[PDB]
């Protein structure tokens, strides 16, 4: 990007900046987000992951979106869906019986 | 996670970038549970964790945000995080 | 006087007055209250040492208005100074750029690297208003870099009178610490400024500032008591010119 | 030279290694000269514009090093300078713990922080383990050999053969990128380019251009590009990374020692 740039122009300090920048303004963003305070009204552990999707990607879009729904996008994880069972020893399946 | 945890702390006190201050440095060093947090919240809501669970098992999860989820609930029944993590990762500020 | 000074001392004093003189901070000191020839100090200043006390002039002077729109954070507060200074040009700008345009004094910018030749083809007398904004633009980074790093930040402080200087003291103390407050990011619940007086404006806001600390001990391990003042009785162009003639008769 | 904030320099080896270039160093600065080349073209046109006073702005940097090795080591005569592949045995296995004081901190701090989760860790993954393949009868998921194995992971990594010469590795390269970075960005203040340890038993010169390591205990001189310095830090990462983690994994303990 230096030598093109040298060879074409157009480059500028404040156009770089980002770039120079990026790392520190990651490590800034985490910091804002570990010292907020919150409140214990809604339990969230309790919901299922596609429901915190959803209720994550209305509260982050909300600028765009409003309250319309966005759909197309949350599947579930193969972890939490599945519950395997070996069955031996003579004895049904629990989750069939 | 040891490697991450280890890149983190390399990343944070021996690098040469010289746009890493002195504030950010102490207050991750510094605070409590803050150097686990940020090797532990996954990258997709905002941590530095980019190992999802069920990546061991399946190559294609889905999408990212949904597999996050998912791991945060694990570590908070497994003690790794506290439920005030997940309000503070549902309360966060929106980007632009 | 200045014969127990040695030559850095002499040389920062310069850069230090240089800056004070460029950024017209002591008029804007005297309103909160109610020399052409500049190209010899240029010549004979340290580069680091003026950029830094440039930043921090730059940054104190719009601490108010910081405050008053209430702004987090040091890339937004490096984004609307440097947005405001754009729009709305100043006379400090027009002070550098005819500064800056000698050709000596472009070359020791060039050759420090803060001109940049790959971010525009500029020369002595092509531009001056762009190498301004550019000198700027770096000024304030290294000022914020070198705060945040736990660097000390010393200006002069002089007048005839004693009271007056105080008085300047006190309304810099001011400005420096609502600079304070908006770089901690804790801005957005402090008490109005609006129509006030620069005393009470400075008792309310050390009052917030401890009340935070009584908070967390550290407010964000943001350094507070980076302030080095010192006053003489003579004023600050007297002072300029006093350490140039020194210097000038040792030989540099 | 460029400037600018975004260009970092090489973190790891990308280039291949030409014996021309390491000749060519022992030739600038007047050392004896340990390599024997199949076309020594490179070292006659070196030689000749040393004679004529043609040497290019780095090369004369590199250069002036001279006089600063002979000010330090007065009996440099003495010294005997060993080629790059003969070398590798010890610089494989290279420790000067004077200089590595600075990643052993953090690496601690590393260690505790993990430390402080094994717990957590092992039950997440019995929990996982017995929501995947539940056995009504018994199979108790805590006496695993490969969970058990999750609270010693840092003490595996910390005691293993590999630590300090990975550690002191480190932290020749970290100098070296950071003098190469200091090249590039802003400067105000020139001063000395270069970067000098002293110990009772190692003598290192770390310069953007070249590394010298010397011991004085049998008397013998290393010579290296900046290519070989990333070359032998992530070889000796890898083997550290290797042996460790052959040996957690049951399956490759034998392995380890193999
Ligand atoms: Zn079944």
């Amino acid at each position: 990007l230096i030598r093109v740039g040298i060879n074409r122009g157009g480059l500028t300090y404040s156009l770089l900046r980002k770039i120079s920048n990026y790392d520190l303004v990651q490590y800034e963003t985490l910091s804002r987000t570990l010292r907020l305070i919150v409140s214990d009204k809604i339990r969230y552990e309790d919901m299922c992951s596609v429901d915190l999707a959803i209720a994550l990607r209305q509260k982050m879009w909300i600028h765009l979106s409003g309250g319309r729904m966005i759909s197309g996008l949350e599947t579930p994880d193969p972890l939490e869906l599945l519950s395997g069972v070996v069955i031996t020893g003579s004895e049904h399946c629990k989750i069939c019986y | 996670i040891f490697k991450n945890i280890q890149q983190l702390y390399i990343a944070l006190g021996m690098n040469i970038n010289p746009t890493i201050t002195q504030n950010i440095k102490d207050q991750y060093f510094k605070n409590s549970n803050w150097m686990q947090y940020a090797s532990l919240i996954p990258a997709s809501v905002g941590g530095f964790n980019y190992m999802a669970m069920s990546r061991c098992f399946v190559r294609n999860i889905g999408d990212p945000s949904v597999a996050a989820l998912a791991d945060i609930k694990r570590f908070i029944k497994a003690n790794l995080l506290d439920r005030s993590v997940l309000y503070r990762i549902m309360n966060q500020e929106p980007g632009e | 006087d200045m014969n127990y000074w040695d030559d850095t001392d002499i040389i920062h004093a310069i850069s230090i007055c240089t800056a004070i003189t460029i950024a017209d901070t002591m008029s804007q000191l005297d309103r909160d209250n109610l020399i052409n020839s500049l190209i010899t100090e240029f010549l004979t200043l340290d580069i680091l040492v003026f950029l830094k006390t440039f930043g921090g002039l730059l940054v104190n002077q719009f601490a108010y208005t910081l405050y008053s729109l209430k702004i987090e954070g040091r890339d937004l507060i490096w984004d609307y100074i440097m947005r405001t200074l754009r729009d709305t040009s100043h006379s400090i700008l027009k002070v550098l750029s005819n500064a800056l345009s000698h050709p000596k004094v472009f070359k020791r910018f060039w050759d420090c690297g803060v001109l940049n030749p790959i971010y525009g083809p500029n020369t002595a007398s092509q531009d001056q208003i762009k190498l301004a904004l550019s000198i700027c633009e770096y000024a304030l980074d290294l000022f914020m870099r070198e705060w945040l790093n736990g660097v000390s930040l010393e200006i002069y402080i002089c007048d005839s009178d004693m009271e007056v200087a105080n008085d300047r003291k006190q309304a810099f103390i001011s400005r420096h610490l609502s600079f304070v407050c908006c770089l901690a990011e804790i801005a957005s619940f402090g008490p109005n400024l609006l129509n006030l007086t620069y005393l009470e404006r400075l008792d309310l806001l050390k009052q917030y500032l401890e009340l935070n600390i009584k908070e967390d001990p550290t407010l964000k391990y943001v350094q507070i008591s980076g302030l080095l003042i010192k006053s003489f009785p003579s004023t600050v162009t007297y002072v300029r010119k006093t350490a140039i003639k020194y210097l000038r008769i040792r030989g540099i | 030279g460029t400037v600018s904030d975004i260009l970092y320099p090489e973190c790891h080896l990308n280039s291949p290694i030409v014996k021309g270039k390491i000749a060519q160093l022992h030739t600038i600065m007047s050392l004896p000269q340990p390599y024997d080349m199949d076309d020594d073209s490179i070292l006659v046109i070196t030689r000749q514009k040393i004679k004529l006073n043609k040497l290019d702005k780095r090369q004369r940097s590199i250069r002036r090093l001279k006089l600063i090795l002979t000010e330090k080591v007065n009996d440099l005569g003495k010294y005997t300078f060993i080629r790059y592949p003969e070398m590798s045995k010890e610089m494989f296995k290279l420790y000067i713990p004077g200089i590595n004081s600075k990643v052993t901190e953090l690496l601690l701090k590393a260690d505790r922080t993990y430390s402080q989760m094994t717990d957590g860790l092992r039950d997440l993954w019995i929990n996982v383990l017995s929501k995947l393949a539940s056995k009504n009868d018994g199979s108790n998921y805590d006496l695993n050999e490969e969970i058990n194995n999750i609270s010693k992971v840092h003490t595996t990594y910390k005691s293993d053969k590999w630590y300090n010469p990975f550690k002191t590795w480190f932290t020749i390269k970290y100098d070296m990128r950071r003098l190469q970075k200091a090249r590039n960005e802003i400067t105000f203040n020139v001063g000395k380019d270069y970067n000098l340890l002293e110990d009772q038993k190692n003598f290192l010169l770390i310069h953007p251009e070249l590394v010298l390591i010397l011991d004085k205990q049998n008397y013998n001189g290393y010579l290296i590009t900046p290519e070989l310095v990333l070359m032998y830090c992530d070889v000796v990462e890898g083997r550290w990374n290797i042996s460790a983690c052959a040996k957690l994994d049951p399956k490759l303990q034998s392995m380890y020692q193999k």
